Order: C-alpha cells, then sequence, then structure tokens
C-alpha cells in the first residue's frame, strides 16, 4: 500500500497546487493594468 | 484624484460631483485650496497653471502701457 498509494500522493499534490497559482496570477496581473487603465484614461484628464 | 475622476469620468474635477468632492476633502485635506478658493491667484488644476500665472502679467502691463499711450 505504500508503494501504489505512495505513487499517487506525489501525483496528486502535484496537480493541486498547479491548479492554486492560476487563482493569483488573475489577481496580481491587472492590478498592475488598472493602474494603466489609471493613467491611460488621465492622459485626457490632462486635456 | 485620477481614480475619482476616472471611475466618475470626470473630464476635470471643476465638474466633479459636490460629495464627490468633499468625500476627498474628507480623505486629503490639503485640496481645499485647488477645489474650494474664490479666485486663486495660480490656476486650480491645469497643467500650464503656473504658464497661465505669467500670461496675465504679460498682458495686465500691456494694457497699463495701451492705455497710459493713448
Amino acid at each position: 500500500r505504500r508503494t501504489g498509494r505512495s505513487a499517487l500522493a506525489v501525483l496528486i499534490r502535484a496537480c493541486r497546487r498547479i491548479q492554486q497559482q492560476l487563482q493569483r496570477t488573475r489577481r496580481a496581473l491587472f492590478q498592475r493594468s488598472n493602474a494603466v487603465l489609471t493613467s491611460l484614461h488621465h492622459v485626457r484628464m490632462l486635456l | 484624484l485620477t481614480e475619482a475622476c476616472a471611475a466618475e469620468r470626470v473630464v476635470r474635477p471643476h465638474q466633479l460631483s459636490p460629495a464627490a468632492q468633499t468625500a476627498l476633502l474628507r480623505r486629503f485635506p490639503a485640496l481645499e485650496g485647488p477645489l474650494r478658493h474664490p479666485r486663486p491667484v495660480l490656476q486650480p488644476f491645469d497643467i500650464a497653471a503656473e504658464v497661465a500665472f505669467v500670461a496675465r502679467i504679460q498682458i495686465a502691463c500691456l494694457r497699463a502701457l495701451g492705455h497710459s499711450i493713448r
């Protein structure tokens, strides 16, 4: 049991931590471009 | 002052909403100058506000010249 299942605890955690960063790459990449959305509208706000 | 005028799409913050004015004034208190002064000698919220400060003096002397020559 410690060879068959223990070849799988290697490969259950492997997929379940690739999928968790993909929640955090949605959030840490547009809150840098929302400041770009602030400044690009701010160029006409100068005008 | 950008995002309160960018999310509200207020192109010039003298067209800012009266609650949207004072809520920013409740946040940052040094903005009573460029929002609540009757005739500030420096123009509020313009890029050439220092340049338009100069061009008046260029104008106001020429009338002081031009009506004195007459």
